[PDB]
């Protein structure tokens, strides 16, 4: 389980596994983290599935609510904002959920991390999950703040490569989200150990 | 004042209700439209003022992509009821991830209708019936539906409904031009000659509002383009 | 006079006069008729459209697979007892996994009928339940009151005009019992025909018709299914 | 229950008004004059006792006048027995204010604290309004020396100087003529209130008993109120005693 | 453990907070701002655990800007930590006890500047400086030797670069970048950020 | 909660028109066997009884429910009668709350029944375990008489009352041997078409001369 | 507790309580307003004081909060309660969403519980009429009218009071492009506006005004005369 | 759930106004504040000689220094007693001290206050004399059914007080014995009572620095030497 | 003193043809290492297209079973049509999540005829989660089974192989045999083996017997 994205001018570029597992048994090797929220919205999961899916789907009706409301697409802070309250509200019942939160307005590509305790921490650069450290490393060696779209692909595919390689709770299949203005569109769906013959020689 | 609200008349009518349905009558003018391609709901403004912006007034808000709305009467009682559909609304989608379908929609808000109510209950229920005509439409799989409500709370599927202080002359005439597999622009025809002949004003883009729902076409809020050209098209 | 005004103060000739416009108000709408045999039971109802533009009111709630009703009286004061019948229902099949009996229901809907009636600021339900069910003894066919009280019938007609209605069941209700489901249909229909008057008489559009039976759930029908119904009659 | 003996406070009168407040205007007029003067040394106020028997004590330290907090003080015209109420909600908002900022409650708010809970009873609940109307006196770190007159409706508003009570629109008449606005201070303008205490009384010979005068004034840094001493408001009446004259 | 140092000169009071948000091993968002703004005058700076730092912040932050639009006027830095006090040792005892310790800093008219210490128990107290964390022992200190009722706010920043390069050198959580801003009767001034290349 | 009036194994077996269930008359406080005389079996209208194990105490409050709910129908007149699934069903669902509330009573009950001759027998469990089987037993006799039962299921599915109580006879007979907490004193109640029959306190005979093979 | 309905129909339809509210809102003292270019300029008139009152308690134009002011016209008593709980929604709103108050999204809650007061048991109708003005994002200001019935309108010039349908025959007649052109063409149209039901008043018009990113701002005694002074 | 008392167009109480002319129709009651003591007259008339006079008694303790009497409708001076005891008790749970009078009728009016505020509630028919003795200082004060309280150093009420206040305005002078000041109360009462003046008819009661203390009627027989 | 839930082993595997669905688990009910009945059947069908077996402790599973059947006819009468198998996922989803801090334990496995008429496979945990996916599993052989269903139907880790779709002959041989050897070594599954298949007419259920230990 691994869960990272970061910001940059172009837009963000969200990446993640799909090896969801109980234990150190694989519970599903296809299981898949992102959600949808809106077009323009797009989140992650981390920690309890269920929780993730809940209450996600709880602000998206919270994000249709305000939007059947004022009609204004409530810019993305007020989302972790909103996000932020409900998990206030059970904090400390046992709730933990890692997650992100990216989406489009006029301020630009916004991306917000949300705790379990409501920390709301926006920012360029993310990651969270078991294995997350093994994604920092890889991640941070070199950095251009305005990214070639095709190689910001390779720099997100060879993070999960390596990173997915050394955690044994990380692995299955790539899955990658690229960020746009109007909406998100999804880049591929890959096998990570194929990846490997290109990286390995 | 010497009565009370659920009083029975000697002919077996509520003495409050009974005004409800005659408070209606001064609403303005407003008909819906069920055709075989799609929904149409039309409504006027009624401005009293250029300084008062018709743009801001809206008498027709979206729920649902598939469900419109419909306004007569006091304004404010309609928005009352509108909140709390529009909230079990995704309430639906909330628990069996569909759209709700245009039946459930005005069962919710029958049943909202039928708590009325005083002594007995508690402070935050609504004690006096609305006085608004209130039309339903949408599209979904099952296709076009169009329903109308009164005070009374019921909902009964129809192909059109008058409501407002024109809707004696109107939902007679209604029936007269309205028949068989009569499409959506063959409906704002019909529907803009009725309502322009019944109202006092004189038909125009920002004197009315428009809006249609269609099985490839969701809810479409009819902008300047839009209303233009249909008056200009009659 | 002064007696009328609500429903705690009682008549010199101990009557409650607005226990009194409650069954008025039944009077005032669409009149229905049901019946039953040793077998099946047939539920009558007459669907009324304000114009020809709108279409007929659904004066048929379905309960459950063993039980339906047939509404007369205010459209709306329906649909609370709609609701808590159905939820009544539910709640004993989940519990005891078994449907309710028929007669059991209609005893707890006449409590909650006639609750709000002694305490004053409650309005009584002014909407008349013409229900029925089937269970191991047999179908039954109950109507009910505003005041509460409810009987058990073999034919039953409520509503306006439902006189020459009566007498037509009183005079034919010995063939009730020993006829067949096509044959209670027929004189089931030919009943609502007193209940109108000799201009508009009967048509398969404004009049729907349920049924239940031994093997056989409860079940609605609209206009399809109706019309070989009522044609091949004698009215 | 017995909807034909409610009297529905809450209806509107064919007019647009309220029936209650509308009569509850008019039995503050039947009460005691009372009047209140805002100065540029502090505030005044005197008093009219219109309870006069040979049999009557006082034990308390004034009838008509009370003292709300430390910084605050007041005077009541109406119903008797609803000022009490009022006085005691006062106390308690006045403290509740102590508890979170640990400051004394500046003049203003405190009095548009109780006006919340004057008009609530007129906005719902069905219970009868209150006929008491009451004056306002103390001093604030910001606005200062403070004169405020409250209506049985809720509404209220700042005054310079005002009188409640009976003979409403003589005294007001004869305040504003002689009346010097930010001039004229507590020892020159006392002589004004038993000069305007004579004529508002149609009992000629204005007794030091019949009335009642307490004054606040802030010094060294300290709130200072005390309730004049008979014996000097005497003298102090010995002074418009011989102004005819002279 | 984030660290928050704070100095009330006589005309002035220097705060300065660490930006860095940490979570296990790897820094979350080495740049984020601690410090909030409760009014024009009147500033507050918290640090404890994550969630009750933001959530908690806006109670009394949104609750003052509610008294201004009422009086017209400001709360005074006294009555802001009385209000903040209050209503931490409220939620103490209720079903979910806060933990964060926090300097309340402000200006009056009468006064002057002013700083407040408060713990995670709500105890309101008033010192000349105070700090957070376990970088208190490694600061504080050299404050007591350096610091004199009479010092300018010029010679501040210039005595603090000595408290905070400790944090690099003997301390051994990063904390690279820290956040500086002074108070005075003409507003809140930003500072510039310290950082070692 | 507490160590109250713990109970025995219960067994029961579904036979031709009818239900055997048998039961001891033991109550045992703690390893104490204490309370030799008790009544397990209650006849529940006609077709339909019920007997238990675990907690007796939880389960005469339980046991009191069931009566005024019974008196409930029997006002009706209705031409009706329980089921012997509805009072399996409502067990079910009833005892089921008291899980979710922490509370939980603790027992382990045998339903019989007799339905238009489908003779219906039931299980049910604290945490609400429930299913449908020829042969139930409770405790550990379901480690001792339930293969023993299922030994004779195989070759004679369909039994008489003849053969079933003989049987219960020879399982009961096995519960003095391994199980410490049984007792002499059991309870043989059967449903029939006439309605429930119980018959009183009964004894078994047991041979014990695995004792004087021992010096062999 | 008192449980009962206070406004029921009637025979004809029409609200009694409703109409009398209505009624009480006339009765009051005429309060203006106007929705500027790049401003928003409030204004009321002020009943002639004879050299007492206090200017700090009768002030009518208050503000909600910095993006949003308000005035009011009818009875004073619930004026207030509706100023202190739409401030307490002004701040949960910036406390539940970072974002600021939108001036759409805090009147309709104005209005809204007016609509409760009317519905609920025991409650009572107010005889205010609110004027909720203020800014939204990118500066677009927005002018909108409460009703005691519990609608909400939007206005670019309104009067409420007494006389408001006087002086809305002057806005209507009056108003065009010219109107409200620049910050001192728009106070000196709510002078005006002011103009037809003052008698023999003068100085007694007070003025409000917010400009862009800064709150609202009262225009001293002197400044106000400074636009006054130009009437011919 | 509703109060019935609402503004006559003249401003007065309309409910309180017939609450009075209750208590003006009811048995005399007379009081005198002098020297270091007050004393409380009141005339007990039964319907008959069936009746047994010492059974039920007028006047009443609250606590040791304060004693109350009534004139009115019967029953609605029997629930002030018990709130009036209830509520000095509560008063020496937190000071641990004994109530003061100016404390006391304070929240005891309150009570007054309330039922004529509440709905539902009619006010009281009845209206009290406060008798009390705290740190060497005598307190009368008189009670009225709208709760208003004030200071008298002597008063009159209940029936043909117009007369009794005006013996009040000779009769009573100052640095009065409290003795004397008990045989001057009858005086005020003998033009009003008729019929055989007994000492079982008359109830009186003092409180001074030993406490409010009930007299019994051979004592009053004593005081009946006029 | 009070364990909320116990595992009583079952083992339930679902398997999404094309246009068909096919649901197999054992009649086998255990606690701990002690035996029930070799008659409980998992599989409960709700609706024509609908039918749903519930692998964990027993209990939990008739509670869900009448709550969903109490919303499902609930749904009908109100909205006058029938729950399709997408419905009921998000549905039991929200029904676990009010339970969250009183869990559940059960492993959930929807099966069914979608909207276009293909199979669908909806697993589910005692959290509350949900995904699709054309074969599940559940239980303690669920472990177990996840090889032999990446080779007939996964067709991972084979050289240069034709994927071919699954099939019910195939199925029907695939998912008894996989049974007959989970069955085989693991304890918690045998005694008897149910299937379910629901094809656009209604539904179509056989029994098949397994190894009796």
């Amino acid at each position: 389980t691994t869960t990272l994205a970061f910001k940059f001018q172009h837009g963000v570029i969200v990446a993640v596994d799909s090896r969801a597992s109980a234990g150190n048994y694989i519970a599903t090797l296809k299981v898949n983290k992102v959600i949808e929220i809106n077009p323009y919205l797009l989140g992650t999961m981390s920690g309890c599935a269920a929780d993730c899916l809940y209450w996600e789907r709880l602000l998206a009706k919270e994000c249709r609510l305000y939007y059947l409301r004022n009609g204004e697409r409530i810019s993305v802070s007020a989302a972790s904002k909103l996000l932020s309250n409900m998990m206030c509200q059970y904090r400390g019942m046992g709730l933990s959920m890692g997650s992100m939160i990216c989406g489009w307005d006029k301020k630009g590509p916004g991306l917000y991390y949300v705790d379990e305790n409501g920390t709301r921490l926006s920012g360029n650069m993310f990651s969270t999950g078991s294995g997350n450290s093994h994604a920092y490393g890889v991640m941070d060696s070199g950095y251009r703040p305005d990214l070639s779209i095709e190689e910001a692909y390779d720099l997100g595919r060879r993070a999960i490569v390596h990173a997915t390689h050394r955690d044994s709770y990380s692995g299955g299949v790539v899955n990658m989200y690229h960020m746009k203005e109007d909406g998100w569109v999804k880049v591929e769906s890959t096998d990570v150990s194929d990846l490997m013959h290109q990286y390995r020689e | 004042y010497d009565r009370g609200v659920n009083t029975f008349s000697p002919e077996g009518r509520l003495f409050q209700v009974e005004y409800a349905i005659e408070a209606i009558k001064l609403g303005s003018t407003a008909i819906g439209i069920q055709t075989s391609e799609g929904v149409c709901l039309a409504v006027e403004k009624r401005i009293t003022s250029p300084l008062m912006e018709p743009s801001s007034i809206e008498k027709i808000v979206e729920i649902d992509a598939h469900i419109g709305c419909a306004m007569s009467g006091l304004i404010a009682d309609a928005k009352t009821l509108i909140d709390k559909a529009r909230v079990e609304t995704q309430n639906h989608w909330f628990t069996y991830n569909e759209t709700m379908t245009v039946e459930s929609v005005t069962q919710a808000v029958s049943n909202l209708a039928l708590q009325f109510g005083e002594e007995d209950a508690d402070p935050g229920a609504m004690s006096r019936p609305f006085g608004v005509a209130l039309l339903f439409g949408g599209v979904d799989e099952k296709g076009p539906q169009l329903f109308h409500m009164d005070p009374s709370g019921t909902f009964v599927q129809c192909d059109a409904r008058a409501i407002g202080s024109a809707s004696e002359g109107a939902q007679s005439s209604l029936q007269e031009v309205y028949h068989k597999s009569m499409t959506l622009k063959e409906a704002i025809k019909s529907s803009l000659i009725i309502l322009k002949q019944v109202m006092e004003e004189k038909l125009n883009a920002t004197n009315i509002e428009l809006a249609t729902v269609q099985p490839g076409q969701n809810f479409h809020m009819f902008t300047k383009e839009e209303l233009e050209e249909v008056i200009k098209d009659i | 006079n002064q007696y009328d005004n609500d429903v705690t103060v009682w008549s010199p000739q101990g009557r409650i006069h607005q226990i009194e416009y409650a069954m008025e108000a039944v009077k005032q709408g669409s009149a229905t008729v049901g019946l039953k045999s040793k077998t099946h039971a047939v539920l009558v109802a007459l669907k009324r459209a304000q114009s020809e533009l709108a279409a007929h009111q659904k004066k048929i709630l379905h309960v459950d697979n063993h039980i339906g009703i047939s509404i007369a009286g205010l459209t709306a004061d329906a649909r609370l007892l709609c609701n808590f019948m159905r939820q009544e229902c539910l709640d004993s099949r989940f519990v005891f996994d078994r449907p309710l009996p028929v007669s059991r229901l209609v005893s707890l809907i006449g409590s909650k009928t006639q609750i709000p009636t002694q305490r004053y600021g409650r309005r009584p339900y002014g909407v008349g339940l013409l229900i029925a069910g089937y269970d191991d003894m047999g179908p039954h066919i109950f109507q009910t009151c505003p005041s509460a009280n409810y009987f058990d019938c073999r034919a039953m007609s409520i509503g306006a005009r439902s006189q020459s209605a009566r007498t037509y069941l009183e005079r034919h209700m010995s063939e009730f019992m020993e006829c067949n489901l096509n044959e209670l249909v027929k004189h089931g229909l030919r009943a609502l025909r007193e209940t109108l008057p000799a201009e508009q008489d009967l048509t398969t559009k404004n009049v729907s018709i349920g049924i239940v039976g031994k093997d056989l759930e409860f079940t609605i029908y609209d206009d399809d299914d109706v019309s070989p119904f009522l044609e091949g009659l004698e009215e | 229950m017995s909807r034909r003996y409610d009297s529905r406070t809450t209806i509107f009168s064919p007019e647009g008004r309220l029936y209650q407040v509308e009569y509850a205007m008019e039995a503050i007029g039947h009460a005691g004059t009372c009047l209140g003067i805002l100065a540029n040394d502090g505030v005044l106020l005197a008093a009219e006792r219109r309870n006069i028997h040979k049999l009557l004590d006082e034990v308390f330290f004034s009838e008509k006048i009370y003292k709300l907090n430390e910084d605050m003080a007041c005077s009541v015209a109406g119903i008797t027995s609803d000022a009490n109420v009022l006085t005691n909600e006062l106390r308690l908002i006045a403290q509740r204010y102590l508890l979170q900022y640990q400051e004394p409650i500046p003049c203003e708010q405190l009095v548009t604290a109780l006006c919340d809970i004057k008009q609530a009873y007129t906005q719902f609940g069905g219970k009868r309004p209150f006929g008491v109307s009451l004056l306002y006196i103390g001093w604030d770190k910001h606005y200062g020396f403070q004169l405020y007159q409250s209506d049985p409706s809720g509404n209220y508003g700042g005054w310079k100087a005002t009188c409640i009570g009976n003979n409403s629109a003589a005294a007001v008449s004869m305040l504003k003529q002689d009346y010097k606005e930010g001039e004229m201070t507590l020892k020159s303008a006392l002589a004004l209130a038993i000069k305007v205490l004579n004529k508002t009384m149609d009992v000629s010979k204005l007794s030091a008993e019949k009335v009642e005068i307490a004054t606040l004034t802030r010094e060294n840094g300290k709130t200072v109120i005390r309730v004049l001493k008979q014996k000097e408001v005497e003298q102090l009446i010995k002074k418009h005693e011989e102004e005819e004259a002279k | 453990m984030e660290y928050l140092i704070g100095i009330q000169g006589p005309d002035y009071v220097l705060v300065a907070s660490d930006r860095v948000a940490a979570s296990n091993i790897v820094q979350m968002k080495d740049d984020h701002d601690k410090m909030f703004k409760m009014s024009e005058k009147i500033l507050l700076l918290c640090v404890g655990e994550a969630g009750d730092t933001v959530q908690f912040a806006e109670y009394i932050q949104k609750n003052v800007q509610l008294y201004k639009m009422r009086n017209g006027y400001e709360l005074s830095p006294t009555a802001a930590a009385n209000f903040t006090r209050r209503n931490l040792a409220d939620y103490l005892r209720s079903r979910t006890p806060y933990h964060v310790n926090l300097l309340l800093a402000g200006y009056d008219e009468h006064e002057g500047p002013a700083l407040y210490y408060m713990d995670y128990l709500a105890a309101l107290a008033k010192a000349p400086f105070a700090a957070h964390g376990y970088g208190a022992f490694l600061t504080l200190s050299i404050l007591d030797r350096y610091y004199t009722p009479t010092i300018s706010r010029e010679k501040a920043v210039e005595l603090l670069r000595k408290c905070l390069e400790e944090l690099q050198k003997r301390f051994i959580l990063n904390l690279p970048t820290f956040s500086v801003r002074i108070i005075d009767r003409n507003g809140i001034h930003d500072l510039d950020n310290i950082s070692f290349p | 909660q507490n160590p109250m009036v713990t109970g025995t194994s219960v067994l029961g077996l579904k036979f031709e028109g009818g239900v055997v269930i048998a039961a001891d008359m033991l109550g045992s406080y703690g390893s104490l066997a204490r309370f030799r005389n008790i009544s397990r079996i209650m006849r529940v209208n006609n077709s339909t009884m019920l007997g238990a194990s675990g907690d007796y105490a939880d389960f005469q409050y339980l046991k009191q429910v069931l009566g005024q709910m019974v008196i409930d129908e029997e006002l009706l007149g209705d031409g009706h009668s329980y089921s012997p699934k509805a009072i399996h069903s409502w067990l079910t669902r009833a005892m089921y709350s008291r899980r979710s509330k922490m509370n939980p009573l603790w027992n382990t009950m045998v339903i019989g029944g007799y339905a238009d001759g489908e003779s219906f027998l039931g299980y049910v469990d604290m945490l609400g375990v429930a299913y449908e089987a020829p042969s139930l037993a409770t405790g550990y006799g379901a480690y001792l008489a339930q293969p023993l039962l299922r030994e004779v299921l195989e070759k004679q599915p369909v039994l008489s009352q003849t053969e079933a109580r003989e049987l219960v006879e020879r399982c009961m007979r096995v519960l003095y041997y391994r199980d410490a907490r049984s007792y002499n004193r059991f309870q043989i109640a059967t449903v029939t078409e006439k309605g429930v029959e119980i018959e009183g306190p009964l004894s078994a005979e047991t041979n014990w001369d695995i004792a004087h093979m021992i010096s062999g | 507790s008192y449980d009962r309905a206070i406004t029921v129909f009637s025979p004809d339809g029409h609200l009694f309580q409703v109409e009398y509210a209505q009624e009480a809102v006339k009765k009051g003292s005429t309060a203006v307003g106007v929705r500027g270019k790049d401003i928003v300029v409030l204004g009321v008139e002020k009943k002639s004081v004879a050299k007492l009152q206090d200017e700090r308690t009768v002030r009518k134009i208050c503000a909600l909060d910095d993006n949003v002011c308000m005035a009011f016209a009818g009875l004073t008593a619930d004026a207030r309660i509706v100023i202190n709980r739409a401030r307490v929604e002004c701040q949960s709103h910036r406390l539940t969403v970072e974002d600021p108050v939108t001036v759409e999204y805090i009147t309709r809650y104005i209005a809204s519980l007016k609509q409760r007061y009317t519905q609920s048991n025991g409650r009572r109708p107010f005889g205010i009429s609110a004027l909720i003005v203020g800014f939204d994002f990118d500066g677009t200001p927005r002018l909108y009218q409460t009703d005691p019935s519990g609608t909400y309108h939007a206005w670019k010039a309104n009067a409420i009071g007494r006389g408001a349908k006087s002086v809305r025959e002057f806005l209507e007649k009056n108003y065009t492009d010219e109107a409200i052109e620049t910050d001192d063409l728009t106070i000196k149209l709510v002078i005006k506006a002011l103009l037809e039901v003052v008698q023999s008043g003068g100085k007694n018009i007070e003025l409000a005004v917010m400009r862009r990113d800064q709150p609202l701002k009262i225009l001293n005694p002197e400044e106000i005369e400074k636009y006054v002074a130009e009437i011919e | 759930s509703f109060s019935l008392t609402t503004f006559s167009p003249s401003g007065k109480l309309v409910q309180i106004e017939y609450a009075l002319a209750a208590v003006a129709g009811g048995a005399p009651s007379v009081g005198i504040k002098a020297a270091n003591g007050v004393v409380l007259a009141t005339e007990k008339k039964q319907k008959s000689i069936l009746y047994d006079e010492r059974s039920v008694h007028k006047v009443e303790p609250i606590t040791k220094h304060i004693g109350l009497v009534y004139s009115g409708m019967g029953p609605d001076y029997r629930v002030l007693v018990h709130r009036a005891r209830k509520l000095a008790q509560q008063y020496y749970l937190v000071y641990q001290e004994p109530i003061p009078t100016a404390q006391l009728v304070q929240r005891v009016a309150s009570v007054m206050q309330e039922y004529t505020q509440s709905g539902g509630v009619r006010p009281f028919g009845v209206s009290l004399l406060i008798c009390g003795w705290n740190e060497g200082r005598p307190y009368l004060f008189q009670s009225d059914p709208s709760g208003a309280y004030f200071a008298w150093k002597a008063t009159a009420m209940g029936k043909n007080y117009v007369n009794g206040k005006t013996f009040l305005e000779k009769r009573y002078n100052e640095d009065l014995e409290l003795e004397d000041a008990i045989h001057t109360a009858i005086l005020t009462l003998k033009e009003s009572f008729e019929g055989q003046m007994t000492e079982d008819n008359i109830e009186v009661g003092i409180c001074n620095e030993a406490g409010f203390r009930r007299l019994t009627p051979t004592e009053v027989k004593d005081y009946l030497a006029a | 003193r009070f364990s909320p839930y116990a595992f009583n082993g079952g083992t339930v595997l679902a398997i999404a043809g094309e246009d068909f669905s096919i649901v197999a688990s054992d009649t086998r009910l255990s606690e701990g290492f002690s035996i029930h009945t070799r008659d409980s059947p998992k599989c409960y069908k709700l609706t024509d297209k609908t039918v749903i077996g519930c692998s964990g402790f027993h209990g939990d599973c008739l509670t869900l079973t009448k709550i969903i059947e109490a919303r499902l006819k609930m749904y009908k009468h109100s909205n006058n049509k029938a729950m399709t198998t997408g419905a009921i996922a998000a549905m039991l989803s929200t029904i676990l999540y009010s339970r969250r801090f009183f869990p559940y334990y059960v492993y959930n496995i929807i099966g069914g005829l979608d909207e276009e008429g293909k199979g669908a496979v909806y697993s589910f945990d005692p959290v509350g989660s949900y995904q699709r996916d054309s074969f599940k599993a559940g239980g303690s052989a669920s472990a177990m089974l996840q090889p032999l269903l990446d080779n007939q139907v996964g067709f991972k880790n084979m050289q240069n192989v034709e994927h071919v779709p699954l099939s019910l002959d195939r199925a029907m041989r695939l998912v008894k045999d996989v049974f007959i050897s989970a069955a085989e070594r693991d304890v918690y599954t045998g005694d008897a083996l149910k299937v379910c298949i629901v094809t656009k007419e209604g539904i179509r259920g056989e029994t098949v017997p397994l190894r009796k230990d």
